[PDB]
């Protein structure tokens, strides 16, 4: 509606009898190839992420946004836990950290 | 005939097709990011679940009910060439 991409904001201009608009929109331009999966098992539960879609980049697994690139480390605030491992189809195995494990221990 | 003309359109018959089977190709495999900026690849099966969190459904409906969202779909598709074949 206000141009090519992901609108942002935009300006007006004065015209003789009409007006000029500057939309400023969001457009990305290189992109890579990464491995994804609809969720992951962590003790045979199902994790979903909250916002965002996880890649991998061959070796790991993480999680980020889907415009930007910004990996980060699955854990148990990034995700939530629902159904079972048997329901979702195309399922990967991989481990969540949990930020609470390390507190209780030191 | 006596001073009528009927100029052709500009684009054929095949030329509107072909222009609606790239934008059927741009929203199955990438969804709606080829319309921003270039085409990002996006399973199908993960899509659905992008759509779903725009309306306020987590995504564990979509997975957990995936062979029952196939078939209704697939079961709706199929009911547009006897609605239109019937009524006219
Ligand atoms: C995938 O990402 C992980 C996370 O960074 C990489 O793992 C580490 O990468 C650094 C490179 O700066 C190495 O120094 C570490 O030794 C790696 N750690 C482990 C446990 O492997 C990983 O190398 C990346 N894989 C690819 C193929 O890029
Ligand atoms: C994720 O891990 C589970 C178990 O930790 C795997 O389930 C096993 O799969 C093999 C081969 O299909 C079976 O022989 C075992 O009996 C299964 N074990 C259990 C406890 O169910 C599962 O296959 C792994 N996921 C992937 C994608 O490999
Ligand atoms: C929710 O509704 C769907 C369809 O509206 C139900 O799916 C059908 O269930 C019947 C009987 O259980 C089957 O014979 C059909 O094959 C199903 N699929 C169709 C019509 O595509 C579903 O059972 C309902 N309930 C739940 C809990 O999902
Ligand atoms: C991703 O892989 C496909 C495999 O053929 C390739 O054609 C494509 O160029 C790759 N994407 C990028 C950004 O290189
Ligand atoms: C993806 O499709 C290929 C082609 O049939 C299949 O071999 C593979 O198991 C599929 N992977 C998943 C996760 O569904």
């Amino acid at each position: 509606f206000c141009g090519k991409g992901y609108h942002l904001m935009s300006f007006p201009q004065s015209a003789p009898h009409g007006v000029v608009f500057l939309h400023v929109t969001y457009v990305p331009a290189q992109e890579k190839n990464f491995t994804t999966a609809p969720a992951i098992c962590h003790d045979g539960k199902a994790h979903f992420p909250r916002e965002g879609v996880f890649v991998s980049n061959g070796t790991h697994w993480f999680v980020t946004q889907r415009n930007f690139y910004e990996p980060q480390i699955i854990t148990t605030d990034n995700t939530f836990v629902s159904g079972n491992c048997d329901v979702v189809i195309g399922i990967v195995n991989n481990t969540v950290y949990d930020p609470l494990q390390p507190e209780l221990d030191s | 005939f006596n001073g009528l003309t009927v100029l052709p359109p500009l684009l054929t018959d095949e030329m509107i097709a072909q222009y609606t089977s790239a934008l059927l190709a741009g929203t199955i495999t990438s969804g709606w990011t080829f319309g921003a900026g270039a085409a990002l690849q996006i399973p199908f099966a993960m899509q659905m679940a992008y759509r779903f969190n725009g309306i306020g459904v987590t995504q564990n409906v979509l997975y957990e009910n995936q062979k029952l969202i196939a078939n209704q779909f697939n079961s709706a598709i199929g009911k547009i060439q006897d609605s239109l074949s019937s009524t006219a």
